[PDB]
RNA sequence: UCGCCUCCUAAAAGGUAACGGAGGCGCCCAAAGGUCCCCUCAGGCGGGACGGAAAUCCGCCGGAGAGCGCAAGGGUAGAAG
RNA sequence: CGCGGGGUGGAGCAGCCCGGUAGCUCGUCGGGCUCAUAACCCGAAGGUCGUCGGUUCAAAUCCGGCCCCCGCAACCA
RNA sequence: GGCGACACACGUGCUACAAUGCCCACUACAAAGCGAUGCCACCCGGCAACGGGGAGCUAAUCGCAAAAAGGUGGGCCCAGUUCGGAUUGGGGUCUGCAACCCGACCCCAUGAAGCCGGAAUCGCUAGUAAUCGCGGAUCAGCCAUGCCGCGGUGAAUACG
């Protein structure tokens, strides 16, 4: 919660802000998951980093005010015994 | 009780003001 | 009588019987009821039905109540899950969704124990 | 209709959240209704009062000025 | 009273409506709205048929009819069930009577269920007649809240002489049932 | 194993044997009896709150596969149900 | 082959007779007391009843086949 | 990124299960500490957190500051409740490069378990035990119910 504010990287915000005035889009590794996401950035293919690897996250119009580290999980864990 | 923030004895508890204990003397 | 789909509140006192509505309590209520100019100290047993239906018409009509409160609940976090979202896997696996260390007690959210062997 | 053990079912007067019902011819004259759900309001003649999707809607909008 | 608003409202702007919408040779052809049955399947009181008169009375109360009371057809063991108990009330009403009633259902009951975004659409039979459940039975007029111990619902049957589903669908909405579209 | 009942063996009347093949009886019903009146199943698909393979309800199709206190056989809704 | 008995939580017994509800001791699991283990105390989990088929509304329970188990008998030759 | 995992098990705690009690309004009485890279009166906008402005103080000299219980007055009428506030939904404030993982706080909705806790087990002999608030260290902020301290009201009971 920030208001005045909505941060967002600037590394990715770039090559994100590229691939609607270049025309073209493909897939861009980012390790920035504090940034939001969106507008220009839906239909996009960006992956994130767990801490571990990149994880290809496709991206729509409900995932507007949610950080990029909501949808790569950090820990893995299937339970028990 | 001192744990509803939705009250006097609450807040003063959790040392906030708000409009349930707003500051005025 | 009755407001909100049934919901009917009886006796008691007309500010506090206000609470026994879904998505009312404590402030919603204190405040529709000078905004309909009814006495708030009075008992929901006896008043006029003009103070009645000055009363749920505010009500039913200002915000969403019981069945389409909770259907937007509902959908919300239908909206969080399936959308491979964070907060989405908490609810879908029934785990606590803020902060929260789940070592020791989340039991409110997890369920009562389910005990093992050492 | 067998005389005797029988609701007596005699012309009324009933009324509602808007107007009333001449027609009424039921059991146990004049009664009081809660709403019905036409006089068109909830969803008929339809209000749609305090509408839906707002929540995709919303966050497009306080996001990308400030 | 052979008058009842919506029984005239269904010859004087249902009938011509359908015979416009479906063209009509013959008088009969167009569909006659015909017996409506309610139905409570009431196995909850089985060991207590005491429970069962005050559920007989309600609905006479809504109905203007005291309804037969069904009896157990075949004893199974699963939920208890003697073959001899009584499952539930169940009510035959035509001509007037169910028109007096149906009048009262569409402008008061279905109003007055918690939510309701309105009848399901689908719950035509195919031959053309409609069913519909009900839960809670305060939802009607005649019912006073502090007459009621618990809370038993009914299944409602509308049969109808029209050859299908489309055209019970017409007459069903013309009448003024509100569908879920 | 020993008397009684049903089916087969039994060779299309009856009867017909074996330590031949298979099952039942030693009761029950004051309604499960007499009569007059009425009613018609099982099952399948569709529809219906709690109702689920199945409680009850509504539609159509269903010549008997249901029912007839218990075993089998014969019989039986134009009733014996 | 013959006649009798049995087969049910991990172990050992009950329940079957008289249809509708599975019980008892040990063991196992969680806690307690002890420096600690045992003893001891407070809690819990655990069986589809050998198997297939049949009867009834309903089968651990009544019936029939088979698969094991123990006992008995197998004489005059 | 993790140390913040969650089928579970234990230790120390906090908030309670209410009527010697809860809520609201008014009315009082402390000590010890901290602060001019800070403490911020007072005024305005805001339901509020907070944000604008902005005076004093190197501080027995200004600020944190309201102490709380108590007191008075009215409300609740034994109810899973005006008890209890865990959980979750939506809306925001702030620090910070940054609050998805992991912040604290405000409002709106949600209102769970809980009706004094099996076996067992702890502390305390007086201004103590109970109960009520307050300050500091660390520190951007803070998961502090912790820790170290300060005063308020204030029992019971020791045959042996
Ligand atoms: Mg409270
Ligand atoms: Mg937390
Ligand atoms: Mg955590
Ligand atoms: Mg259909
Ligand atoms: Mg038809
Ligand atoms: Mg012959
Ligand atoms: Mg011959
Ligand atoms: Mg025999
Ligand atoms: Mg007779
Ligand atoms: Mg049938
Ligand atoms: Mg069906
Ligand atoms: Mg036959
Ligand atoms: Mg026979
Ligand atoms: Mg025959
Ligand atoms: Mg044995
Ligand atoms: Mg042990
Ligand atoms: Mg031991
Ligand atoms: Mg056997
Ligand atoms: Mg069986
Ligand atoms: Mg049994
Ligand atoms: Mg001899
Ligand atoms: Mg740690
Ligand atoms: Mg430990
Ligand atoms: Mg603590
Ligand atoms: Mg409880
Ligand atoms: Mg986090
Ligand atoms: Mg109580
Ligand atoms: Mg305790
Ligand atoms: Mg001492
Ligand atoms: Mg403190």
């Amino acid at each position: 919660s920030l208001k005045k504010g909505v941060f967002v990287d600037d590394h990715l915000l770039e090559k994100v802000l590229e691939l609607n005035a270049k025309g073209e889009k493909r897939l861009i590794k980012t390790w920035s998951r504090r940034s939001t996401i969106v507008p220009e950035m839906v239909g996009h293919t960006i992956a994130v980093y767990n801490g571990k690897q990149h994880v290809p996250v496709y991206i729509t119009e409900n995932m507007v005010g949610h950080k990029l580290g909501e949808f790569a999980p950090t820990r893995t864990y299937r339970g028990h015994g | 009780g001192k744990g509803d923030r939705r009250t006097r004895r609450g807040k003063i508890w959790r040392g906030t003001y708000g409009k349930y204990r707003p500051r005025k003397k | 009588a009755r407001i909100a789909g049934v919901e009917i509140p009886r006796n008691k006192r007309v500010d506090v019987a206000l609470t026994y509505i879904y998505g009312i309590g404590k402030a919603r209520a204190k405040e529709a009821l000078e905004k309909t100019g009814i006495n708030p100290a009075t008992r929901v047993k006896d008043l006029t039905e003009a103070e009645v239906v000055r009363l749920r018409e505010y009500v039913e009509n200002t915000w969403k109540l019981e069945g389409e409160l909770r259907a937007e609940v509902a959908a919300n976090i239908k909206r969080l899950m399936d959308i491979g979202c964070y907060r989405g896997l908490r609810h879908r696996r029934g785990l606590p969704v803020r902060g929260q260390r789940t070592r020791t007690n989340a039991r409110t959210r997890k369920g009562p124990r389910k005990t093992v062997a050492a | 209709m067998k005389e005797g053990i029988h609701p007596k079912l005699v012309p009324a007067r009933i009324i509602c959240g808007c107007g009333n019902v001449i027609e009424t011819y039921s059991t146990k004259p004049e009664i009081y209704v809660e709403v019905c759900s036409k006089c068109h309001p909830f969803y008929t003649g339809q209000q749609r009062f305090v509408d839906t999707e707002g929540r995709v809607e919303r966050f497009q909008r306080r996001y990308g000025d400030s | 009273p052979l008058d009842v608003a919506l029984k005239r409202k269904y010859y004087e702007e249902v009938r011509p409506e359908l015979i416009r919408r479906f063209g009509y040779q013959n008088v009969w052809e167009v569909p006659r709205l015909e017996k409506v049955v309610i139905n409570q399947g009431l196995g909850e009181a089985k060991e207590d048929a005491r429970i069962l008169e005050k559920a007989a009375q309600e609905l006479a109360l809504i109905t203007g009819q005291k309804p037969a009371v069904t009896r157990a057809k075949k004893s199974i063991s699963n939920f208890k069930l003697r073959k001899g108990m009584p499952i539930g009330l169940r009510v035959t009403l035509r001509r007037d009577r169910m028109w007096i009633f149906l009048e009262k259902l569409l402008n008061v009951a279905l109003p007055r269920i918690r939510d309701f975004r309105g009848l399901n659409p689908n719950s035509f039979d195919g031959r053309g007649n409609y069913n519909l459940g009900l839960r809670e039975q305060l939802i009607f007029p005649e019912i006073t809240y502090d007459m009621v111990d618990a809370l038993r619902g009914m299944d409602i049957a509308v049969v109808t002489t029209a050859e299908t589903d489309e055209e019970a669908r017409a007459l069903l909405e013309l009448l003024g049932f509100p569908f879920r579209k």
